[PDB]
């Protein structure tokens, strides 16, 4: 699903940030003063960070602040892949499956994570804690496996190291960069 | 091409010699326009003399047609001159098909 | 494969096979077939007016060939004799749909028609 | 005004004139999908590709202007190899509606396959289908028949006023619909069905009533609404 | 004539210890006041005299591209554009040029600011790489407040302000026309390239598109001598570019190397899987995702330079090694590369939305083995066609690797079809 | 269903107070059996596994051009252009 | 013998020509045509290459019924070869193929 939007219990109810409203207005000033539609691309990323799972009515309220077309601003977030579509948990992680990562085994890291953290691949956790989704590329391809959770991307993980990092993340943040070898040259 | 083309042009240059030969006489009374396409020859004739064109091709040393067999006419309202009587001629000794047309309105 | 009196076929689970295109209308060299289409109740859009003249029609099988859904299939028919033109020219489907008595033969004949002979 | 020869014949054109606009002066119509009359110039199909006298890559007629005195051929060897190819790409993911489809002969895509595209075969297996978009009174819209172009997208933004149509996905899943469930406004948006080349947007009031084949056309000015003239009635 | 690898020479060396002041001791903003005092014509001439090729996956020279705008007379104020997000998979330049040393990337906008003549500089980062984007935002706060760039800094009349914006993470950072449309606010789709480039009109302004590695090389080329950048490499293409190896390898690591370097020597230094080209079957690609895979026979003769790489099969543009072992599948690997373009297709040009999606569906059948032996030759005609009749360069990027299946290989593809023909049918 | 005397078939009117119809008096008028399209709804809906399903009457033998039908909305099942057959999930 | 239509001269033909222009000799040649016609039919049975029935190019002849139902371009061409005609090249052409009565000079 990409085009269709549900009308039941996620169409009318929406909330906007009040404390971050002053910070959102300053973000619009960073671009051009006259004719500013660039703020809509920045506010869409700020809305997902402040409130989990962006509503259809929430995008219309964000478009009203910058004063833009409601249909055009809704289409702007549809093309983006980083923005949330339906629902996201407390810490959502996306796994890379592209050929630069698949050459040194990437599917083995995803299959081990699927059995340890439950569910198939597309389905999220029923208690809402971890959500799995297939990603194109994480960005940094220096390490053989790559997975980006929430904001900080975790790189370089073994078959048992990936399962140990996932279970520990339930209570306390695990930080990390490439916990397998030197960062620059090894 | 194997199925796309019907026949390659080889006799087209040979039939073009007739497009020169009759035109070498060069009458404003007879010749006017000579069109040749798809192994066939087409001539249109000035209304003043049609009989002298038909006595030609009949007998003649270079080409022997004789049979002035099939005779058609074209109705077209686009031009200022309306009708176009079209003669279809066939040779038995020479084995060729030539066309004689009239350009006049012929009301 | 033999062409006689016209009869329009239907699907095995009800439903009229004719979809209303005006495809067979334009191909028809006699212009015997007439078609005016309206939406059927709700959703479906399949025919309203469907007259084939027997005063016209030179029997080609062109309407059989032009049909993408295979509605008009020419059945082995000989028996047709009337007192008037009115009784002879076919009405809005109905008598064409009454070709069920020949549709059992048509279903057998079309099995020799798919991948031609 | 700078003159540049197209198909050997010379034609005078303006300095900021388009390639397809220059082709009209030479009495030749290139294969189109994105308008040239009133709708804004945009790519997003690459059908109107034409090859220059000395160029490695073909340029689109809607975007690229003539500018300098360069020779461009419409019946070139590279153009015919292009036109047959693009048609196959358009029909690899096309739902096959032709007998059921509201248009038939009036469809611009239907003619271009007969005139330009490859006839003998089309290599395709498995076509994706899109869900039906919501529409009010006029135009019974079907998203499957749509080729996903930019014609009606810019029509709502510029010509009609109120914007609704846009993009929904990324790959072969992007719909031309409104995304949010809302009926289209009246004003002048009833003419959107006549704009679209494919049989996707067509008037619901006169749907499947009569095909383009066998209909006598006559031009007459409309009585309802003032300043209305030239309207063809079948 | 022969090029040596690095040998105490690097564009960006600081990666272990760098914040703001620590980088300054190890060559950063050394001639900041000197470059600002110099004229715009003289500063632009320094890049043209060196002859540095474009770091981004295109092949176009950086000297000609920066001079293409020039700006003789401008009505609307000019703006500077820079791309830092990851485009092609297998590239490590995105999380190294900005993540490790953020001070070097910020200095690149200031060096090209006075040269091009832009009022404000803008940078686009990947949405997935949020940790790397935070380092770039922290560097801007340490530069604007202290007095590095903005209004009047380091004895300069021209004003330049740096601002970083988070991206969607698709083809919006890919094409040069796409970056202008994404930053403006509109949906992720590239503008028409034939009539107007970046110089004529980009977000209502004259602009220029620059890569993350291309922009970072500009202050290093300005501070040091012009001959130093042209010393390593070939006559046509010169300048050190960051190459990253990913896939089947003993140790995967990204390291800076000199131009016109052999593929056998570069793989041996980083250590690959089994053998460099004796025991393990060679399936390495010179590019990240754009260029098709190189043959097993021709690999030692191939060079890192773009001018030398064009002679054999296809030129390297992205400059990233994607080596695959003999045990690893070849058919399934290249099919996944096309599947990347299936998701990263924007939705404009009809031989790409309904093209690549058609291409991936046929390619998925080759893994199973249901495809006919005749279908291999037919697919080659379609693959060549997409390269020519597309607006953006991603249409070419999906077209090239499919051409590398018919070329070089072919018995490998035929064996998969023949195996399922006897077993199932 | 029949109005007065004549039976309606595939949406048809007989006569307004008997004026037009006069020929069908001595001879019995034709009527198509089950022309109300009751057999269309009588057929059971088939379950789908994929997001898009291809429809066919009975291969190349029976006249049915291939159309792909999308299934995205839970309410109202999707049907092909040629058949009255509906698909869910 | 003079003008081939569809694979001629390859098939052996025998043409009966009499002497007198009377009704009896003009009848004998027709019976002699009939006895020397089976030679052609037998040679037609001898030479039959298996292949295409219609022209493969779908701008002239409608495609196969199994073909049109699946592929796209086939049905659109099926929609336009019917209703609409052929879109013929302009020009005047004359053809005559031997009728047993005489000729069919279609113009
Ligand atoms: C598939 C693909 C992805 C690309 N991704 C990027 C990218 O993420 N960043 C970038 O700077 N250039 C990228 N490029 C190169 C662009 O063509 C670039 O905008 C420009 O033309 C190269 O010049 P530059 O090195 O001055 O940026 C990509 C090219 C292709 C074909
Ligand atoms: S008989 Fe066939 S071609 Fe004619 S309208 Fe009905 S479905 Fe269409
Ligand atoms: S058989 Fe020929 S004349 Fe008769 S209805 Fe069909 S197309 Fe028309
Ligand atoms: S859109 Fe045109 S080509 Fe496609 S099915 Fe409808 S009429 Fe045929
Ligand atoms: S509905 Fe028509 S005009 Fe609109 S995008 Fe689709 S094909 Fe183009
Ligand atoms: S080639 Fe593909 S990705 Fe590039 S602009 Fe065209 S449709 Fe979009
Ligand atoms: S018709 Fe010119 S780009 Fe679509
Ligand atoms: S390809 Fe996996 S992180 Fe880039
Ligand atoms: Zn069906």
């Amino acid at each position: 699903v990409h085009r269709d939007t549900p009308e039941n219990n996620p169409e009318t109810p929406f909330d906007f940030t009040p404390e971050n409203y002053k910070r959102i207005e300053a973000i619009v000033k960073n671009y051009p003063e006259g004719h500013k539609a660039a703020a809509v691309l920045p506010v869409l990323d700020l809305a997902q960070r402040q409130n989990g799972w962006l509503p259809i009515s929430a995008m219309n309220k964000v478009a009203e602040i910058l004063q833009v077309p409601p249909m055009r601003v809704y289409e702007v977030a549809t093309f983006y892949t980083m923005y949330n579509r339906k629902p996201v948990g407390k810490y959502h992680i996306q796994v890379c499956t592209t050929t630069p990562c698949m050459l040194r085994n990437s599917d083995s890291i995803l299959e081990a994570i699927q059995k340890k953290l439950g569910i198939k691949v597309g389905e999220t956790t029923p208690d809402k804690l971890f959500t799995l989704i297939e990603v194109e590329c994480l960005g940094a391809c220096v390490n053989a496996p790559m997975v980006q959770i929430n904001d900080n991307y975790y790189e370089d993980l073994t078959p048992k190291d990936i399962e140990e990092i996932i279970d520990e993340l339930k209570a306390g943040k695990i930080p990390k960069p490439g916990p397998r070898s030197g960062r620059f040259s090894c | 091409r194997p199925t796309v083309r019907p026949r390659n042009d080889v006799a087209h240059k040979q039939l073009s010699a007739f497009g020169e030969y009759v035109a070498e006489i060069l009458p404003k009374y007879v010749q006017q326009v000579q069109v040749s396409c798809f192994n066939e020859l087409e001539i249109c004739i000035h209304p003043d003399g049609v009989i002298p064109v038909l006595t030609f091709l009949r007998d003649h040393s270079n080409a022997q047609f004789k049979s002035l067999a099939d005779l058609t006419a074209v109705d077209i309202p686009t031009r200022q001159n309306r009708f176009e009587i079209v003669y279809n001629l066939l040779s038995l000794r020479f084995n060729s098909r030539i066309r004689v047309k009239t350009y006049t309105d012929e009301l | 494969r033999f062409r006689g009196e016209h009869a329009l076929r239907r699907y095995p689970s009800g439903e009229e096979r004719c979809i209303a295109c005006k495809l067979c209308e334009a191909v028809c060299p006699a212009q015997a077939i007439t078609i005016e289409a309206e939406p059927r109740a709700d959703g479906s859009r399949r025919t309203t007016r469907y007259d084939i003249d027997m005063t016209k029609c030179i029997y080609c099988g062109f309407c059989q060939e032009a049909c993408p859904v295979d509605a008009i299939v020419e059945g082995p028919n000989f028996e047709f004799s009337t007192e008037t033109h009115e009784e002879l020219l076919y009405n809005k489907e109905k008598l064409l749909n009454n070709g069920d008595k020949w549709e059992a033969e048509i279903a057998a004949n079309i099995q020799a028609d798919y991948l031609y002979r | 005004l700078i003159e540049v020869f197209v198909d050997g014949q010379s034609v005078m054109v303006e300095p900021g004139t388009t390639v397809l606009q220059a082709c009209e002066k030479v009495g030749m119509q290139i294969p189109r999908f994105c308008y040239h009359e009133r709708l804004s110039v945009a790519g997003n199909c690459r059908m109107c590709l034409v090859e220059i006298e000395k160029a490695p890559k073909v340029v689109a007629a809607c975007a690229m202007p003539v500018m300098k005195g360069w020779n461009i051929l419409t019946n070139s060897e590279k153009t015919k190899k292009a036109r047959e190819g693009v048609m196959e790409f358009l029909l690899a993911n096309h739902p096959l509606d032709c007998p059921i489809c509201d248009q038939g002969g009036e469809c611009d895509l239907q003619d271009q396959s007969m005139m330009f595209g490859s006839d003998r075969s089309r290599f395709l297996e498995g076509k994706r289908a899109v869900e039906d978009k919501n529409i009010g009174p006029l135009v019974k819209t079907i998203m499957t028949r749509c080729i996903q172009c930019t014609r009606c997208i810019r029509f709502a933004s510029e010509i009609a006023g109120v914007d609704d149509l846009g993009t929904t996905g990324r790959g072969n899943d992007m719909q031309v619909g409104t995304y949010i469930e809302k009926m289209f406004m009246s004003e002048l948006s009833g003419n959107i069905i006549d704009i679209c080349p494919v049989g996707a947007l067509t008037x619901x009031x006169x749907x499947x009533x009569x095909x383009x084949x066998x209909x006598x056309x006559x031009x007459x000015x409309x009585x309802x609404x003032x300043x209305x003239x030239x309207x063809x009635x079948x | 004539s022969l090029k040596d690898e690095d040998r105490i020479f690097t564009n960006l060396y600081g990666r272990h210890d760098w914040r703001l002041k620590g980088a300054q001791s190890r060559g950063d903003w050394y001639k900041t006041k000197e470059i600002l005092l110099k004229g715009p014509d003289w500063i632009l001439g320094e890049v043209k005299t060196s002859g540095l090729r474009g770091r981004g996956g295109a092949g176009f020279p950086t000297g000609l591209k920066w001079s293409f705008m020039n700006k003789p007379s401008d009505g609307r104020p000019k703006y500077l554009v820079v791309n830092a997000d990851e485009g092609e998979p297998g590239t490590c330049k995105d999380r190294e040029i900005i993540r490790h040393d953020p001070h070097k990337l910020v200095e690149g906008c200031l060096v090209g600011g006075r040269a091009m003549g832009a009022r404000a500089a803008y940078i686009y980062i990947r949405g997935e790489f949020y940790n790397e984007a935070s380092n770039l935002q922290v560097a801007i706060r340490e530069a604007y407040e202290a007095g590095l760039i903005g209004k009047n800094a380091c004895g300069s009349g021209y004003d330049f302000d740096v601002f970083v914006v988070r991206g969607a993470g698709a083809y919006i950072c890919g094409e040069e026309t796409a970056l202008i449309e994404s930053i403006e606010g509109k949906q992720g789709k590239p503008r028409l390239k034939p009539p107007f480039p970046a110089d004529v009109g980009v977000f209502g302004c004259p602009t220029t598109v620059a890569n993350v590695e291309t922009v970072a090389v500009s202050p290093t080329i300005c501070r040091r001598g012009g001959a130093w950048f042209a010393s390593f490499g070939r006559e046509r293409n010169s300048g050190t570019k960051l190459f990253n190896i990913s896939g089947h390898v003993n140790n995967p690591c990204t390291v800076e190397e000199e131009m016109s370097v052999p593929l056998k020597e570069l793989i041996e230094k980083h250590a690959g899987g089994v053998t460099g080209g004796w025991d393990n079957l060679l399936a390495v690609i010179p590019g990240g995702s754009s260029t098709p895979l190189i043959p097993k026979s021709v690999c030692e003769t191939v060079l890192m330079d773009f001018d030398a790489l064009i002679q054999a099969q296809t030129g390297l543009g992205t400059a990233a090694v994607i080596v695959m072992d003999r045990s690893t599948d070849i058919v399934k690997a290249i099919a996944r590369l096309i599947e990347f373009y299936k998701h990263e297709s924007c939705g404009q040009c009809t031989p790409c939305r309904e093209g690549v999606d058609w291409m991936n569906k046929v390619m998925a059948r080759f893994v199973r083995g249901d495809a006919r032996p005749a279908e291999i030759d037919s697919l080659w005609e379609i693959s060549k066609q997409i390269e020519g009749h597309t607006i953006c360069a991603l249409g070419d990027g999906a077209a090239w690797p499919v051409q590398g299946l018919i070329r070089h290989f072919r018995p490998e593809l035929e064996e998969r079809m023949q195996q399922f023909a006897q077993q199932h049918q | 269903x029949x109005x007065x005397x004549x039976x309606x078939x595939x949406x048809x009117x007989x006569x307004x107070x008997x004026x037009x119809x006069x020929x069908x008096x001595x001879x019995x008028x034709x009527x198509x059996x089950x022309x109300x399209x009751x057999x269309x709804x009588x057929x059971x809906x088939x379950x789908x596994x994929x997001x898009x399903x291809x429809c066919d009457g009975g291969g190349g033998a029976l006249g049915h051009p291939r159309v792909y039908i999308n299934l995205d909305k839970e309410t109202k099942t999707g049907t092909c252009g040629y058949c009255g057959l509906q698909f869910r999930q | 013998k003079t003008q081939p239509y569809d694979v001629y001269d390859q098939v052996e033909f025998d043409v009966p020509i009499g002497s007198r222009g009377d009704c009896y000799d003009r009848y004998l040649c027709r019976v002699e045509e009939m006895r020397q016609s089976i030679r052609i039919i037998s040679q037609c049975l001898n030479k039959m290459p298996p292949g295409e029935i219609k022209v493969d190019d779908a701008k002239v002849s409608p495609p196969k019924r199994a073909e049109m139902k699946t592929s796209m371009e086939s049905l659109i061409h099926h929609f336009k070869l019917y209703t609409e005609g052929y879109q013929v090249p302009p020009g005047a052409t004359y053809t005559a193929i031997e009728a047993p009565k005489g000729e069919f000079g279609v113009y």
